[PDB]
DNA sequence: GCCGCGTCAGA
DNA sequence: TCTGACGCGGC
DNA sequence: TAGGATTTATCCGCAATGGAAGCAAGG
DNA sequence: CCTTGCTTCCATTGCGGATAAATCCTACTTTTTTATT
């Protein structure tokens, strides 16, 4: 339970959901990151991807 | 006499030329207000802190204002008293904010800056290869010291066996120490002075521009040792001053969460191997033991110096690195880059700016309740002198009723008050301009066109941070200097 | 080497060096230990202060001068049996101390045997090895003044020197003797004479609180620390063969608050205890007790210093039983425990829960990255609270000049007797009893004073701008 | 040829204003300032 | 720790003001700076106003 | 009724009356000179000296302790502060005040001509020294005045006096400190017709 | 000492306790403003060892010093809204108040 | 927002807020040079000295601002005594010279 | 510079004195500043400090991020006038 | 800077730096003991007191001398045990106690070493006689006018172990309750503690 | 003497 | 990351 | 990742005295 | 208009069990680990 529930509540991919809209929100859950564990960084990368 | 003259010349914050250089052991005791001999912090029951801790009453000032912490001194009679229960004394808690303390460290231990800055100030003082210093820092292989009359150079190293057989030769009249404790004997029975002219001498018929030059830079260290008056043997910690505690704070929140600062958990490593390691050394223990302890000792302070310059010491139960005095000073967001300059600034506002375009080029719209939060004071001041308020609470509750004197007395206080204007990136001086303000409904920000270009301003949503000069000074320089009116020409 | 910087592995490489041993060899290693801490034990009972003191002891605990077991742990071959032993004691003590005028020599040597038929606390007996110590470094400060003296103010060579001083230190034959010879440090020996022999005096009273010459005593405590030396390395031995099981032992403790160096540190501090403490005669062996010791230490140092705020040990051992209890609770019931349902399975009085509850909660750093690891940690939250409003600065300060403007409208005598009533710019406020005393009227006048007083202030047209000074 | 500073003839005039510098104006981080405030809007 | 939480849910109906950011779809930002008064906006030859 | 045995202008006896003025409280006063003092001294005090006071039970000399058993018993108005720590510096002052300059004061009278005006010299240069002192806290070394006033106004009111006058700048921060004391009332108060010829 | 929520809150007039119910919670619907008091809640406080004018002003005025300190729940300056819906939890063991 | 005076930071003693009276607005580096680029040396001073961390001189400065005196007394910035204290907490003797 | 124009004025004192200019890099420039505030506050810090430490240095504070830092009137603009007479009662009574 | 734990410049025989250590072990306060040469301080203090006179105290920002200034300070400092009376009649008595007993016998006891063997024997006479006549008195209560230890004692025990010094053995009328008294105050354990080597050099 | 390489600071 | 500087070392 | 068993120290509630009200009676 | 003086009634520090806290000690055997973008 210490880590699942570490995944879901603290973690860079589990956001507020983003909820003013329709669009809002259906367009948070259609977001593809290329942060977090295991991706890059805001500073790392980079002007090329 | 003219001694006091002195003193009260000395009761004086007004100085100049701030001045650094290294603490003897002695100096640190001095700056101290008494010892520091157990980790321990608060009560956990009744969160007084604890005798002799790193937040303790009597090494660092009381915690409520003017009593002891037993509570027997009160009263206003006693302000200056040490109480006898508590050793705390009577005064003002704010000194819990500038009394340091000390630890008496078992065993010698190289402060991490002299030795891991890249030109390593303790290797090329001893021009030892920092390889060969950390070989004996870490207790990996004895040095030698004063080889007497045998063939052991003074800095020649030997590792275990090397030294075994050694003294197997000559059981004395040659000495070598291992560990920070070995450095520092070697530091402290340097010569500078003869060294100096030494390498003079060398430096002046030696020509080999690798040598010269390494010559050079240790002949340049050395004589600023000999002008500074610093003793080497000072890079070498004996005593470790404990920063105050309120600057380390263990604040409670709300709801039994306390908040604690990383400053605490390193010092608490500290003292812990500290006083294991003097337990080993009384209960006479197996040498490997001491050295082990010592070397972890050593990574202690290491770590509380400078996180980060070796493993890397993490906290916690939370897998961040710790925080330490190196990790505050330097930094981009630490203490004298973010504290001594940007700082959070009072009598201050923002909002979102507009357009207004009826305005002459002085001015600038500001909205009603801004104004009235800016100006309290000045409004404070205006009504109590007019007599519409008795005291300053008076005025304080007329103010939060915004009866309509007090927009009369703010249309008063305004009236030749020139307030700043600052747009985010400040690139330039014209980023900051002064107007006079027009008060004004709503909650925008009016700002005459004109100024755009040079705020390089958008009415797209962008705002505008405004503060208010107060002092006449203050005005004066807004109202000749910063002035829109001013600022026509550019000084690119 | 690596050239490696992480004490981990110099720790482990360090102990490797040193291989484990066999089960008979530990029998072999606890009979050095033996042997040289009952040599040190027969080199004390030579001492006679040490036989005096064990009397002496056990007199005085019979005057209640002392305590019953602070005196022996058992007999190696009881009231009863400690009356009659301290009177085998002093029969022996008397037939053999008054013997001095040879026979003297080995009837302390039989006192020093029934002497080793006791096991006394470590405690008295640390008690007789500091008595040592104190006597030896008697001899010690004597030797090195006397030498000092006699070799630099008489500018003698220490071979000769040495050869008659030492050997007596309590007669002066080194003294005229060597005037006799007639050399120029002999000579010079008249020099500093008189304080080189008032020293060898006191050596010589010493001694008589020894009886025994200091070459005795000497011979006596070289034989001592030479059996504690030889104890020293086997207790070196074992310790160096055992770091492995420590190692092992305290794997298990590792992310409970203390680094792994800090555990296994705690476990050698075990493992040396557990040495000390270990018979081999029980035919144990050696791993069997000492997991007993580290266990025991590494859990106790992590109860002392793991948390910011140190909670006591028993606390602690509450905490880890709520946990237990809460983790069967948990995987049975499946869902959770309630304070309630725990307070069934515990006894506790179901608060007693809960501030167990309320404890356990650690320190949050004010460092901890702000959401989304912005430019801003939660140290930046916190405001401060000793301080005051500049406002209410500014509320205090006219408050001041208020009441002082208000005290002048009452007369001398009544703005007096109130400014001293509370504290008003003055040091401590005084009862009313020192402020007639001061007043001249001790009196209980001076408390309708001050009720007048704060009538005709209360009245209107004093009061009333108070009453509007209404804070 | 000043040391610590710069002579306000040796500077120049060049200014939000349009006379000679005035003593104690604060040259270096207008310069600093005009430097790098463009950039920030033309790279290349 | 705690006894007793009592939230409260407040409703507030924000109108339009000078200040708040508005904007179409295709990137055209902007904040509203005027309130005009009805009979001051342009108007066709209907008297609709814009 | 306390009586004090003041002298006429012995620069103790001042200070006593200075601070009685001060707590302003009343009193017998009884003017001695050390001729011929008054029976009723001798028969109280063995050393026979001034200023000297009683009060119904009890008797003091010495203008320190005087001084002391006064804003002991006399609260208000505080002359020595709380904090012990500024209590002994202010002791300490009282001490050297005293032990520097009344030994000056006693050159100038009781000494020849020749130390009388070398002295003089020595005090004066003292004084304009450390003026700045006087020149950023109203008193010295306060806010409210304290004893140490009240041993160093007298002494300071005796100058024209003693003949010894001022520079140029420290009779600025001289004159601003005295006025500030010599405007005092209780300084006033405190007078005599036999102090006021000499200023 | 525990926390209170009554509607028992030194030295804030009727106009201030004018919204709250009985039991010291606001009434659905309220129309509040800046400032008012939403939940009255006061918590122990005590050692008050306060200044010598102070205590001049508790003596001539005979204001009791009360030891309750205030720490009620109004409404943030600026937004003026209606209370739609209050929830009240209470940790098992407190007794319920009316409202709940 | 806006305030004119408010909660204080901890450690350091400069504004900061989340209680509807948040901090000042920052004052950083940049706004720092724009201040330097103008002579305007006494708005600079009030600005990182009585505005936001001398914990006397702010006060000082209140009471001056409601007595109709505008005047300021500069002290030192208490932030900079914080950063003495962190450095004479290495090694390093770090002080002030007269 | 200064040295020359002494050493020049009195003749005799010094018969030699050369230099090279020598050009640096912004940052270079700025590490090897003669005030360690000015330089630690922007630089890397340790180095500066550390060297500074065991250099003994004294900082007059002769600058503008200097005098901020410490929070007084800045030496240029309207502090120039106030800084160029406390150096005068300064190198005097 | 101003050192540490409060050393005080006690003079190793000084009777002022002795009444201040027993004061000082009455307090039990820590503190360090640096001794003089004889008479001339060491020659770095005088940074601090430009008189140069010991005993000397000095508490990380406090120098004081003037014994009698210094354990007043004391006193008022660290207010238990309490060394001084409570009400203003009898703190200014015992103030005037101390002041008489320095200047009567104080100045006699240097005189004694001070003049002629002529002044040796007059004022060791004196003294003794005024000794025995104070006598009498010290049998009311159990220290010199006072139900407890109180700071005139600290006047009294360092002269009473200097009488050695000035050879006067007690014998006559009060020689019997002033042996007494000096039992009670030489034998108190912070007395004791006060003693340097050569304080207990002067006794047997 | 000249080139490759590890190490750190900084965005 | 990456870029640069640079001790530090290998050729 | 124990726990009994021992031993002590700290705290919480109880009551005894000194200060301050409260009449209550002469100046 | 006063001006003392006698009851009385409440904070304040010895003075007490109840709990917290610290110490000590265990016996089949158990032996190089961990720890990681
Ligand atoms: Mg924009
Ligand atoms: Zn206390
Ligand atoms: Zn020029």
């Amino acid at each position: 339970s210490a880590a699942v529930k570490e995944f879901f509540g603290s973690s860079q991919l589990s956001q507020f959901m983003d909820q003013n809209n329709p669009l809002s929100e259906i367009t948070h859950k259609r977001r593809i990151s290329a942060l977090g564990p295991g991706g890059l960084t805001r500073e790392r990368a980079g002007f090329e991807v | 006499d003219l001694l006091k003259f002195l003193k009260a010349q000395t009761k004086t914050e007004e100085f100049d030329a701030i001045k650094i250089a290294l603490a003897s052991p002695d100096m640190i005791r001095s700056w101290s207000f008494g010892e520091v001999k157990k980790p321990e912090t608060i009560n956990y029951r009744t969160f007084k802190p604890e005798r002799d801790g790193l937040f303790c009453a009597r090494i660092f000032g009381p915690v409520k204002d003017y009593e002891c912490l037993c509570g027997k001194y009160k009263r206003l009679k006693h302000r200056g008293v040490i109480c006898e229960k508590c050793g705390v004394e009577v005064t003002q808690t704010k000194v819990r904010r500038e009394r340091m303390g000390h630890i008496e460290l078992a065993s010698p231990t190289a402060h991490i800056w002299f030795l891991k800055s890249l030109p390593s100030r303790i290797g090329l003082l001893l021009d030892m290869p920092l390889r060969d210093i950390e070989r004996v820092l870490y207790f990996e292989s004895y040095v030698v010291i004063e080889g007497g009359m045998t063939n052991l150079e003074r800095q020649q190293i030997l590792t275990e066996e090397q030294y075994l057989d050694a003294l197997e030769e000559f059981g004395d009249e040659f000495d070598a120490k291992m560990g920070a404790e070995a450095i520092q004997a070697l530091l402290k029975s340097m010569d500078l002075e003869q060294e100096c002219e030494q390498l003079r001498e060398e430096l002046n018929e030696t020509n080999s521009e690798t040598k010269r030059k390494k010559l050079t830079k240790r002949i340049k260290l050395l004589e600023a040792f000999v002008q500074s008056g610093n003793k080497p043997e000072w890079m070498i910690l004996t005593v470790l001053p404990v920063l105050p505690p309120d600057l380390r704070p263990l604040v409670p929140l709300d709801g039994g969460r306390f908040a604690t600062s990383d400053l605490n958990d390193l010092y608490r490593r500290v003292i812990n191997r500290n006083n294991r390691l003097k337990r080993l050394l009384d209960l006479a223990a197996p040498d490997i033991i001491v050295r082990n302890e010592k070397r972890m000792l050593q990574e202690a302070v290491d770590a509380l110096l400078d996180n980060g310059r070796r493993g890397r010491a993490i906290t916690g139960s939370n897998k961040r690195p710790l925080k330490s005095l190196a990790d505050m000073i330097k930094g981009k967001q630490g203490r004298f880059r973010q504290n001594l300059l940007g700082k959070r600034v009072d009598y201050s506002g923002r909002s979102v700016i507009t357009v207004g375009p009826y305005l002459r080029l002085h001015q600038c719209g500001l909205p009603k309740k801004m104004a009235l939060e800016l100006f309290k004071p000045f409004i404070y001041g205006k009504l109590e002198l007019r007599g519409l308020a008795t005291t300053i609470k008076a005025a304080k509750k007329m103010v939060e009723r915004e009866e309509a004197v007090v927009w009369d007395i703010l249309d008063e206080v305004i009236r030749e008050h020139p307030v700043l204007l600052n747009r985010a990136p400040t690139l330039h001086r014209l980023g900051i301009q002064a107007f006079e303000p027009v008060l004004i409904e709503g909650k925008a920000i009016q700002l005459h066109p004109l100024v755009c270009a040079a705020y390089n301003a958008d009415f797209d949503g962008d705002q505008m941070a405004v503060h208010v000069p107060l002092t006449l000074e203050a005005q004066l320089e807004a109202r000749a200097l910063m002035m829109s009116t001013n600022n026509i020409l550019s000084p690119a | 080497i690596g050239r490696t910087t992480d004490p981990v592995r110099m720790y482990m490489r360090e102990m490797g060096t040193v291989e484990l041993l066999t089960r008979e060899g530990e029998i072999d290693i606890a009979k050095r230990i033996e042997d040289g801490i009952n040599q040190v034990q027969c080199s004390v009972a030579e001492y006679p202060e040490a036989i005096t003191y064990l009397l002496e002891q056990y007199d005085r605990v019979e005057a209640e001068e002392a305590r019953l077991s602070d005196l022996i742990t058992g007999f190696v071959d009881d009231p009863e049996l400690a009356r009659e032993k301290f009177a085998e004691l002093r029969a022996q003590y008397v037939v053999t101390r008054d013997t001095i005028k040879a026979t003297a020599q080995e009837e302390i040597l039989k006192l020093s045997e029934v002497f080793k038929q006791f096991r006394l606390v470590p405690k008295q007996f640390d008690y007789l090895v500091n008595s040592m110590r104190v006597m030896m470094d008697r001899v010690r400060t004597q030797e090195r003044l006397i030498m000092k003296l006699c070799v630099e103010q008489c500018k003698m060579p220490k071979k000769n020197f040495i050869t008659l001083f030492t050997g007596n230190e309590t007669s002066d034959t080194w003294f005229n003797a060597a005037i006799a010879m007639n050399k120029p440090w002999s000579e010079k020996l008249h020099d500093v004479s008189e304080e080189v022999h008032r020293a060898l005096q006191k050596l010589q009273q010493i001694e008589e609180e020894t009886g025994l010459t200091i070459e005795q005593v000497k011979d006596i405590n070289r034989r001592m620390s030479i059996g504690e030396a030889k104890a020293r390395r086997a207790k070196k031995e074992m310790v160096e063969a055992n770091l492995r099981l420590v190692i092992s032992i305290a794997k298990k403790y590792t992310n409970r608050g203390l680094q792994f160096l800090d555990l296994i540190q705690e476990g050698n501090i075990g493992l040396m205890k557990a040495v000390d403490k270990f018979e081999y005669r029980r035919g144990y062996k050696f791993s069997t007790y000492a997991t007993w010791w580290i266990r025991q230490a590494i859990t106790r140092s992590i109860a002392d210093q793991a948390r910011t705020i140190r909670i006591p040990v028993h606390m602690i051992e509450t905490i880890n039983k709520l946990n237990r209890i809460s983790r069967q609770m948990l995987q049975e019931m499946g869902r959770e425990p309630t304070p309630e349902e725990l307070a069934e399975r515990m006894l506790m009085p179901e608060d007693k829960i809960r501030k167990v509850l309320k404890i356990a909660k650690e320190p949050i750093s004010m460092e901890t990255p702000i959401g989304d690891d912005e430019d801003s940690h939660l140290g930046d939250f916190i405001e401060d609270t000793t301080l005051e409003l500049p406002l209410d600065s500014a509320t205090t300060e006219s408050l001041r000049a208020a009441t002082h403007d208000v005290l002048a409208g009452l007369t001398a005598r009544e703005a007096k007797v109130l400014r001293m009533r509370f504290g008003i710019d003055m040091n401590t406020d005084y009862t009313l009893e020192e402020v007639g005393k001061q007043f001249d009227v001790t009196r209980e006048r001076i408390r309708q004073i001050e009720a007048k007083a704060l009538r005709k202030l209360r009245h209107p047209s004093r009061s009333e701008v108070l009453r509007s000074f209404l804070d | 040829d000043t040391d610590f500073g710069v002579c306000a003839h040796c500077y120049g005039r060049d200014l939000a204003r349009g006379h000679i510098i005035n003593k104690g104006e604060a040259i270096g981080v207008i310069a600093a300032q005009s430097i790098g405030e463009p950039g920030t809007q033309l790279t290349m | 720790g705690v006894l007793k939480i009592v939230k409260v849910y407040l409703a507030v109906k924000r109108r339009i003001q000078p200040g708040d950011k508005m904007a179409g779809r295709h990137g055209n930002k902007g904040v509203i700076s005027k309130i005009n008064p009805i009979e001051d906006m342009p108007y066709d030859e209907n008297g609709t106003p814009v | 009724v306390m009586t004090l045995f003041s002298g006429p202008t012995d620069i103790y006896s001042h200070q006593v009356r200075i601070v009685l003025a001060e707590k302003g409280v009343s009193f017998e006063i009884e003017h001695v000179e050390k001729d011929n003092p008054p029976q009723d001294l001798i028969d109280l005090n063995p050393n026979q000296s001034v200023p000297t006071l009683v009060d119904r039970e009890l008797t003091l000399w010495e203008s320190r302790i005087i001084m002391e058993y006064l804003d002991e018993r006399f609260p208000h108005p505080p002359l020595m502060p709380v904090y012990p720590v500024a209590r002994g510096e202010s002791r300490l002052y009282m001490h050297r005040i005293e032990k520097d300059w009344y030994t000056l004061m006693n050159t100038i009278i009781n000494g020849s001509a020749s130390e009388a005006d070398a002295a003089r010299k020595q005090l004066r240069e003292e004084l304009l020294a450390i003026a700045p002192v006087f020149g950023q806290k109203p008193y010295f070394l306060s806010d409210e005045f304290s004893l140490v006033d009240c041993y160093l106004a007298p002494l300071l009111w005796r100058l024209p006096q003693l003949g010894i006058e001022f520079s140029g700048p420290g009779a600025k921060e001289l004159k601003g400190y005295m006025t500030r004391v010599f405007e005092r009332d209780s300084f006033l108060a405190s007078l005599t017709e036999a102090e006021r010829e000499m200023r | 000492g525990p926390e209170e929520i009554t509607a028992d809150i030194p030295n804030v007039g009727e106009a201030a306790l004018s919204k709250l119910d009985e039991s010291g919670i606001v009434y659905i619907g309220a129309e509040v403003t800046g400032g008012d008091i939403l939940v009255g809640k006061v918590t122990p406080k005590g050692e008050t060892q306060l200044t010598p004018e102070e205590k001049l002003l508790r003596a001539i005025f005979g204001e009791k010093a009360s030891d309750v300190k205030d720490s009620s729940l109004r409404v943030p300056n600026g937004v003026s809204g209606t209370v739609i819906d209050v929830q009240v939890f209470t940790r098992d063991g407190v007794e319920k108040d009316k409202r709940a | 927002h806006a305030r004119s005076t408010g909660s204080y930071s901890l450690v350091t003693q400069q504004p900061l807020g989340g209680k509807a009276q948040f901090g000042g607005q920052r004052f950083g580096e940049m706004e720092v040079w724009a201040l330097e680029a103008y002579g305007a040396a006494y708005t600079l001073q009030e600005m990182l000295t009585v505005k936001s961390d001398d914990v006397n001189g702010r006060t000082k400065m209140y009471k001056n601002i409601v007595d109709g005196n505008h005047q300021m007394e500069p002290g030192m910035p208490e932030s900079f005594n914080v950063l003495l204290k962190e450095i004479r907490s290495l090694g390093i003797n770090i002080e002030l010279e007269d | 510079r200064v040295k020359i124009a002494n050493r020049e004025l009195e003749a005799n004192g010094k018969v030699g004195a050369t230099y090279s200019r020598d050009l640096l890099g912004i940052t270079k420039a700025s590490l090897a500043t003669e005030s360690f505030i000015s330089a630690a506050s922007f630089q890397e810090t340790t180095r500066v400090l550390t060297e500074a430490a065991v250099a003994g240095k004294r900082d007059e504070l002769r600058g503008l991020k200097e005098n901020v830092i410490v929070g007084r009137l800045i030496p240029a603009g309207t502090g120039y006038a106030y800084h160029q007479d406390r150096m005068r009662r300064r190198a005097a009574g």
